[PDB]
């Protein structure tokens, strides 16, 4: 989200625009600061996915592992589990040449203006392309013997070597028997059914979408309507007096409204920097837990880790770490 | 509009059907009114003002600006649009529609390279103007074989070496 | 240093208003009628003042204006202005008359001085003068054969011509500013504050570069609201006809510019930040150069059209039903808090007379009131002379 | 700075058999120089760039069944059964390129 | 120093040569003046305390 100040403050009224002129340095530092924030975030997205794919898919064929029923197949473009955690998450956004007009037929990133949400650098089919080639490289790259100069091995044998590794049950158990396969598929089945509501991670996901949607729309609803001493969106708009004191109440509303906008910009720098920390963590979770196994505890959550899958969640990745549980 | 004791700027529509109907506004949890009443007697529900959330695609190397609109519209805009207030402000200066509307030719034009200056959803927009490339991804996909054998993509050349990242360690004190 | 700065500037791409002065009519031997544009009747609003591009075409080849088929080398000519606080029409009805004290900026001496003076302009009454018969426009002139001879320029030539159309009365000042003769492009500017009227020129401080600097503050404290361009015509003979460089007037307004100052302090580049989003972005960064990317510039908000006002409908009912009483039993309808279509009511009847006091019939339909009283009765048209305020 | 200490103790002393952090490729060397306010790394990574798709197994067997595969990289190609794997190709008869695990399915070679 | 309508505390030096030279200060992008003018007629560029 980028705010278009000098027309957020003010609503577009010429006297209030001149009183912004007086503050023509601060607005430049606002939009300068947010454009810097988006380039840092965008380089986190770009550097993240350039540290995602690199090499080399299987490719995506409807049979991954025999017989491991994988929901992570693309049906055809945003696979099925990714469809579950995009349908169950409540987003009132976005508009890209159908949602602006679709809201015009009736969130308001395109109506206050004001604030304005930029698109996330990548179309959904293409983030789906990164993580789908990543699902292709799960089997062969999870072998390893080096990251990344390999391979094309079927997914079943990838989980008998990933399972041979740290759940160090050697070959006689996985030979006699499998089904494991039905226990693996049973595990992924309960991983299909359970998203809502008592299954955070998922409440963390809606804590994120409700976080940035809350900050954006709800903080921008606190910023406007109302803040100031007399604050009917222009202090003494046209309809009430004075003309002399109009600049006084309006300058209250601009100092306050722009100051709280500058608090929003400081907040975007905070969650941008922490988002880049967590994105570097995600790159550390893809290069360790997703390619390799990774012979380490949680991070690769709760048990001797076996497989892990990546799907694009709202604003973030999302992992489906398949761990062992002795019992 | 300009109603009884209330000012405002809205787009009235004949909507349905939520209100009090005896006193004659309806708010939505804030100071705003969303928005019918007053007309006699229907439901002219109002909305906020229309704003075109414009931008600029400079490109200082070839000095070629290219004005992009946010998310609307290939159909609703007009060139040097006379229904709207601020270019900004004095003077202004239509192809989409993957993201929004742009005042810059041309249609895709695939696919390169990808790099900056890297506009929104996926117009990758090189220069020279000449927007909208979609340059992804593309990994060298080894194909999966069927039987006891399984293909693998080993390389041939070393080609070492990069400079890499700064890690900041301190402040100035 | 470079910087963003908020001050009075013309806007990028403004074509401004162009003015041209011409040789007058002439035979081979004798100057005749002056030849001018309609500038004197075109009174402009001063607003924040203006800047003027002078002499830009000097050196190039152009037409003589009064004889379009004749070309000549273009020479710089200086503009003249009339400015003031109150305007109207001359006795014969033509526009362009300035009332009370008027500021006149009038070059003279074949372009070797500027005169600035503040006087009442009394229109003179001889033939072709502004209070006389056969008036078309006032103007100034000089006669180069006698006014611009080497070593003996007539300083007052234009002033004298002006004095033929107006008597100058109660002048509070008359200042002169010398000008060195050349064909170099220059800029002139004028603004006003409570301190008076400020004159700007590139000539003294940046002759070769064009930046304008203040060279005078005139004690004119009555706010200037209006100006016109005083037409000049050059009383040459046919064989002496020259082409005179058009000049261009551009209005000033408060704008924020990027200003690029050279090492020597002068401004050789600027950006009009509000011109478009690209320039906007260019200004952000407090630099001429803005790094290549996407930069968000603000809306584009739609224009108000169809301003709905809600408050209804005034009840003229009992007037139409029954017998209008006699004048001495007049019935009274009172109106508080309602909307009226009165031209509606007066479209039912045939209306024979409509007079108002302290209002007009046009006005009484339009305005809003806190109270409207309608009294009606039977009354014969024969007795109109008795129904009077 | 604690990250930099984690990058010096992992990527600079040891190798570190892990992906980026030690940026972009199977990491080889890394060098440290003092930058303004921080350190600065010159991570020397591998970059493969000429990929040739060849064929596995997965190992070998015979009439008797002890296996091979792998020390540590795959296969066991064909022509005839050769083993320069990651990165370049291809070795001789193995003789030290082979642990001997249990047999698996797709019998005798040995998948 | 204490110049015309401006106060301040500075170390004047005969510096070169940047200014306007017709009106008599020079600022550097802020309220401060860096700083020559006024002397008659040279370049006494000032500094902070
Ligand atoms: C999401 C999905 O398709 N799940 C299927 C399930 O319906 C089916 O019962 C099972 C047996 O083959 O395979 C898997
Ligand atoms: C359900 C509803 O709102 N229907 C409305 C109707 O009442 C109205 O008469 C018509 C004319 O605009 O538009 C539609
Ligand atoms: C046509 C055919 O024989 N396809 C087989 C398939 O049935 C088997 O599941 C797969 C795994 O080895 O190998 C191949
Ligand atoms: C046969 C072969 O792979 N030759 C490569 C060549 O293509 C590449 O240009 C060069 C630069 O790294 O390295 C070597
Ligand atoms: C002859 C003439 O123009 N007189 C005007 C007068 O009409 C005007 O009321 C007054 C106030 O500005 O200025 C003078
Ligand atoms: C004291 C006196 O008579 N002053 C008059 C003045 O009122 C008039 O406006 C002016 C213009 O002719 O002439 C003089
Ligand atoms: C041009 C010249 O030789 N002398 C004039 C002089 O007559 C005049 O008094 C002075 C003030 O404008 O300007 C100079
Ligand atoms: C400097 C000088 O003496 N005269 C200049 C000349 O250089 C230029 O060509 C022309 C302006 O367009 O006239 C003037
Ligand atoms: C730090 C900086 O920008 N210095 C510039 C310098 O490079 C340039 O040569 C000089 C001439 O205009 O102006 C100043
Ligand atoms: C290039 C420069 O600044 N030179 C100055 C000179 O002008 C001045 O006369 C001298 C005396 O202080 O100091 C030195």
């Amino acid at each position: 989200v980028t705010v278009d100040c000098k027309q957020y403050v003010c609503n577009g009224f010429q006297k209030c625009e001149q009183l912004l002129r007086e503050y023509g340095q601060f607005c430049s530092k606002i939009n300068q600061a947010l454009h810097g924030a988006n380039l840092r975030q965008d380089d986190s997205v770009r550097n993240l996915f350039a540290s995602v794919k690199s090499s080399q898919s299987s490719p995506i064929i409807p049979g991954f592992g025999g017989d491991f029923n994988l929901t992570l197949l693309e049906p055809v473009a945003r696979s099925a589990i990714e469809d579950l955690l995009f349908d169950k998450v409540t987003i009132a956004d976005p508009g890209y040449m159908q949602g602006y007009d679709d809201c015009m037929q009736q969130i308001c990133a395109q109506y206050v203006a004001g604030y304005k949400v930029l698109p996330p650098l990548m179309d959904v089919n293409m983030e789906a392309a990164y993580t789908s080639s990543l699902l292709g490289s799960i089997a062969g790259v999870g072998w390893t013997a080096g990251l990344s100069s390999f391979a094309a091995i079927p997914f079943a044998q990838s989980i008998f070597y990933r399972l041979n590794g740290v759940g160090i049950t050697q070959q006689v158990l996985s030979e006699n028997q499998k089904l494991i396969a039905n226990k693996f598929n049973q595990a992924l089945g309960a991983m299909q059914t359970g998203f809502t509501t008592t299954n955070e991670a998922f409440q963390k996901v809606q804590d994120a979408v409700n976080n940035n949607a809350q900050a954006l729309s709800k903080l921008a609803s606190e910023l406007s309507n109302t803040f100031g001493a007399i604050s009917a969106s222009i202090g003494d708009i046209i309809q009430r007096l004075d003309v002399l004191e109009q600049d006084a109440q309006i300058d209250r509303l601009i100092n306050g409204r722009l100051t709280t906008l500058n608090a929003f910009v400081a907040q975007q720098l905070v969650r941008s920097e922490s988002a880049a920390l967590s994105a570097q963590l995600a790159k550390d979770k893809v290069n360790e837990c997703v390619k390799a196994q990774s012979k380490r505890s949680g991070f690769c959550g709760q048990g001797t880790h076996i497989v892990s899958f990546v799907v694009n969640a709202p604003n973030g990745l999302y992992f489906m770490h398949v761990g062992y549980y002795p019992s | 509009y300009s109603l009884y004791g209330v000012s405002g700027r809205g787009v009235f529509q004949n909507c349905t059907a939520v209100g009090v109907r005896q006193q004659r506004f309806v708010y939505d949890a804030y100071q705003n009114l969303v928005g019918y009443y007053s007309d006699d007697g229907n439901y002219y529900c109002l909305r906020a003002c229309v704003s075109v959330p414009v931008s600029v695609i400079y490109d200082k190397e070839t000095k070629t600006h290219a004005t992009l609109f946010g998310s609307v519209a290939c159909e609703h805009i007009s060139s040097t649009m006379s229904q709207y207030s601020r270019s900004t402000r004095s003077m202004l200066k239509p192809v989409g529609c993957v993201l929004g509307l742009v005042n810059s030719s041309l249609f895709v034009e695939d696919c390169k390279l990808p790099l900056g200056q890297s506009l929104c959803a996926l117009p990758d927009t090189p220069s020279t103007m000449r927007l909208a490339s979609i340059a992804f991804n593309h990994p060298i996909q080894v194909d999966q074989l069927n039987s006891s054998y399984f293909k693998l993509s080993i390389p041939t050349n070393f080609s070492f070496g990069v400079t890499q990242e700064y890690i900041q360690t301190t402040i100035q004190k | 240093i470079t910087i963003t700065y908020q001050g009075l500037f013309p806007y990028q791409g403004d074509h401004g208003d162009m003015y041209v002065y011409s040789a007058g009519h002439a035979t081979g031997t004798t100057p005749q009628k002056l030849f001018v544009a309609n500038y004197s009747q075109d009174v402009k609003q001063f607003a924040n003042g203006f800047v003027v591009r002078i002499g830009a075409a000097a050196n190039s080849t152009g037409t003589v204006i009064i004889s379009p088929s004749t070309s000549a080398t273009i020479r710089k000519i200086y503009p003249a202005f009339m400015l003031g606080s109150s305007v109207g029409n001359f006795s014969d009805g033509k526009m362009g008359r300035f009332f009370n004290h008027t500021l006149v900026l009038l070059p003279d001496g074949c372009g070797t001085l500027l005169r600035a003076f503040y006087c009442i302009l009394e229109p003179r009454s001889g033939n072709h003068c502004p209070a006389g018969n056969s008036y078309t426009s006032f103007a100034t002139y000089h006669t180069p054969a006698t006014d611009c001879s080497d070593g003996n320029y007539n300083r007052n030539a234009s002033l004298n011509s002006f004095k033929e159309y107006f008597n100058l009365r109660n002048c509070t000042f008359m200042y002169t500013y010398n000008i060195t003769e050349d064909e170099i492009l220059e800029w002139f500017g004028i603004t006003q504050t409570a301190q008076g009227v400020h004159l700007f020129s590139s000539r003294y401080v940046d002759l070769y570069g064009g930046n304008m600097f203040q060279f005078a503050t005139l004690p004119v404290y009555d706010t200037i609201k209006y100006y016109s361009i005083i037409p000049h015509s050059i009383r040459s003979i046919q064989s002496d006809r020259k082409a005179w460089a058009a000049f261009y007037v551009y209005k000033l307004q408060p704008l924020t510019f990027l200003l690029d100052f050279s090492v020597d302090g002068y401004i050789r580049r600027a950006i009009d930040c509000g011109f478009n989003d690209l320039s906007q972005l260019h200004c952000s960064y407090e630099s001429f150069d803005v790094e290549s990317g996407v930069y968000s510039v603000s809306s584009f908000e739609a224009k108000p059209s169809g301003s709905v006002v809600e408050q209804v409908e005034c009840d003229f009912s009992p007037l139409l039903s029954g017998t209008p009483p006699q004048v001495y039993n007049f019935k009274r309808l009172v109106f508080t808090n309602c909307n009226y279509n009165l031209t509606k009511l007066l479209s039912l009847f045939s209306v024979n007379d409509f007079t108002c006091s302290q209002i007009s019939p046009a006005a009484i339909a339009s305005n809003c009131y806190s109270s409207l009283i309608l009294d009606y009765f039977s009354y014969p048209l024969s007795m109109k002379s008795d129904l009077s305020v | 700075a604690q990250l930099a200490k984690d990058k010096v103790n992992e990527c600079v002393k040891a190798q570190s058999k892990r992906s980026g952090f030690c940026g972009q490729g199977t990491h080889i060397v890394s060098f440290v120089v003092n930058a303004p306010n921080g350190l600065y790394f010159m991570h020397v990574g591998y970059y493969p760039s000429n990929h040739i798709e060849v064929v596995s197994a997965y190992g070998l067997c015979d009439a008797a069944n002890p296996t091979n595969c792998i020390a540590p990289v795959n296969g066991y190609f064909i022509k005839t059964n050769n083993t320069r794997i990651v990165d370049e190709w291809s070795y001789t008869g193995s003789s030290f390129y082979a642990p001997e695990p249990i047999t698996s399915l797709n019998t005798k070679y040995v998948a």
